[PDB]
């Protein structure tokens, strides 16, 4: 049984009504459960049988649906409700979970400040070259980072990671790391990352010539 | 003295629907509110009696029948209804008074390879009378028991459900 | 009160076997079904296995059927997951959870332990190499690249904890070598790049390594 949980993420504000949808690939009657999970913590049951509130769970969490289509609604979002929510069908083996919905804090749009770092001579003496592109303190989370080496777009040789939402200014930060052998790094001169973010009117390019200082 | 409803609803084992278990509930005080305070029943249908006001009544005798059927067969456990279970395994009277109570029991009553312990009667010379019970093993003429074969992967209506029927008929009362 | 405590996790090579335990207290273990669900790092919840209150009924996900075996000992209040033929994709925090669904009063997955982490990997414990992300020749940003270590976690501070504002230490990434890599960055005023010295302090408890790298213009 496949559970299609929508949306996969959303931004919301305190006092907002939040609606999360779970659709099953076949009917499961009312045997659906909803869970909440906070970082580093175990999941907590909110609702079982599609609409029964677990004891101790506030009444602003409501579940609805029978058959195929189900809904979790938080009628008035509170600060402790920012979290990831999962639906689950628990009666038809093999057991199945939806894909999750991460509820983060809405704030105003903020463009990243962008920085690029060449590899250190110390890392090159070791035989590897990591080029780093930093996106600092932006919102919303969606951003795109593309690497161009001597104007050729790179694929498959970089990795990204993102911080959790900042507890004080509700932004995200992102690093994208292009990793090449020392040999390959020396094949080329110009290293550039191009950042696209809705807070920027046009994409921003940071670049450098290898060996410049 | 107290009515032993816990042995009825929490019983490890249930009988096949053809050998449906009956226990006479008599000369005791019962609290049915403990049942209403349960949001996990998939079916709680009373005939001739409102469930929330049922502590306020008294009766002569109380009989509680229990058995396991498929989920889509709980339909036949109703006044005057018919079909394969209500014709040949367990029939209610058209003038039934009481409550039918069922819940999904997949985790208790299915096995990985199919559970063939639960049985049902497929076809008998005639339809059963209300509260009639047939444990005959006579080969029918065109062996009359076949196995549900509950599996954990079965769809909703194929899965096993436990049913408890409360037939209301003085000796038994509510809160005292 | 109700408690579920998983144990047994650790770092094991692929192809090897590992047995997890979940010890209950504070409720009648013998009438509860038990489930294992896992959560791979950075991913969602994934159901693994189920065993009924007796131990007579039981099921597995397609992803582990044939390799894992679930069992329980009601006399000892514990449920087990025997994991055979482990593979990199089995790396996950493994939760145990109780389930009374199927009883007329039952509730599914109403209590979970905090999980035990299972890491399937060919890598050996290794402290990190630490390289500087020097602030640019022309608010400035700087940082430390913390490369090629195993296992998780590492800790990073700046000036022995004196510098906290504007620090971002990113989640590690798992490289195809099987080692982890991360950056830690700080933004600072440009004017401070002469006066103020900046040193990242990297601690890797599993290898008992500590490294300090000063990051210079
Ligand atoms: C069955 O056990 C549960 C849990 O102890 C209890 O709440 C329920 O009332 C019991 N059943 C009956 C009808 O006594």
């Amino acid at each position: 049984i496949v559970l299609t949980q929508s949306p996969s993420s959303l931004s919301a504000s305190v006092q907002d009504r939040v609606t999360i949808t779970c659709r099953a690939s076949q009917v499961i009657s009312n045997y659906l459960a909803w869970f909440q999970q906070k970082p580093g913590k175990a999941p907590k049951l909110l609702i079982y049988a599609a609409s029964n509130l677990q004891s101790g769970v506030p009444s602003r969490f409501r579940g609805s649906g029978s058959g195929t289509d189900f809904t979790l609604t938080i009628s008035s979002l509170q600060p402790e409700d920012f979290a990831t929510y999962y639906c689950q069908q628990y009666n038809i083996y093999p057991l199945t979970f939806g894909g999750g919905t991460k509820v983060d804090i809405k704030r105003t749009v903020a463009a990243p400040s962008v920085f690029i770092f060449p590899p250190s001579d110390e890392q090159l003496k070791s035989g590897t070259a990591s080029v780093v592109c930093l996106l600092n303190n932006f919102y919303p989370r969606e951003a795109k980072v593309q690497w161009k080496v001597d104007n050729a777009l790179q694929s498959g040789n970089s990795q990204e990671s993102v911080t959790e939402q900042d507890s004080k200014d509700s932004t995200y930060s992102l690093s994208s790391t292009l990793t090449l052998s020392k040999a390959d790094y020396e094949k080329h001169k110009v290293y550039a990352c191009e950042v696209t973010h809705q807070g920027l009117s046009s994409p921003v390019t940071k670049s450098f010539n290898r060996g410049e200082c | 003295n107290l009515c032993p409803f816990g042995e009825v609803f929490n019983a490890t084992r249930f009988a096949s629907v053809y050998a449906w278990n009956r226990k006479r509930i008599s000369n005791c005080v019962a609290d049915y509110s403990v049942l209403y305070n349960s949001a996990s029943f998939s079916t709680f249908k009373c005939y001739g009696v409102s469930p929330t006001k049922l502590n306020d009544l008294c009766f002569t005798n109380v009989y509680a029948d229990s058995f396991v059927i498929r989920g889509d067969e709980v339909r036949q456990i109703a006044p005057g209804q018919t079909g394969k279970i209500a014709d040949y395994n367990y029939k209610l009277p058209d003038d039934f008074t009481g409550c039918v109570i069922a819940w999904n029991s997949n985790n208790l009553d299915s096995k990985v390879g199919g559970n063939y312990n639960y049985l049902y009667r497929l076809f008998r010379k005639s339809n059963l009378k209300p509260f009639e019970r047939d444990i005959s093993t006579e080969i029918y003429q065109a062996f009359p028991l076949q196995s549900y074969g509950f599996q954990p992967t079965n769809g909703v209506g194929y899965q096993p459900y436990r049913v408890v029927v409360l037939s209301f008929e003085a000796t038994v009362c509510g809160p005292k | 009160q109700v408690q579920l405590v998983e144990s047994g996790g650790g770092v094991v090579q692929p192809g090897r076997s590992l047995r997890l335990s979940c010890a209950s207290s504070g409720f009648t273990f013998s009438t509860y079904h038990m489930h294992w669900v896992r959560q791979p790092p950075g991913k969602g919840l994934e159901w693994v296995a189920f065993i009924s209150y007796d131990g007579s009924n039981y099921y597995y996900s397609d992803s582990v059927k044939g390799r894992f075996t679930i069992s329980r000992d009601n006399s000892k209040n514990t449920v087990y997951l025997q994991m055979n033929s482990l593979r990199a994709e089995d790396t996950a925090l493994y939760y145990c959870a109780r389930d009374s669904s199927g009883w007329h009063w039952g509730v599914p997955f109403d209590y979970w332990g905090q999980g035990t982490l299972v890491t399937v990997s060919s890598a050996s414990t290794k402290g990190p190499s630490v390289f500087p992300l020097a602030p640019s020749s022309k608010t400035a940003a700087l940082g430390c690249l913390v490369k090629d270590y195993f296992p998780e976690p590492v800790t990073v501070s700046w000036n022995s904890g004196a510098l906290t504002s504007g620090v971002h230490t990113f989640p590690a990434v798992l490289q195809s070598s099987g080692l982890y890599s991360l950056s830690s960055v700080v933004t600072v005023p440009s004017s401070s790049l002469g006066t103020q010295t900046y040193i990242c302090n990297v601690n890797h408890k599993p290898s008992n390594t500590k490294v300090d790298k000063r990051v210079e213009p």
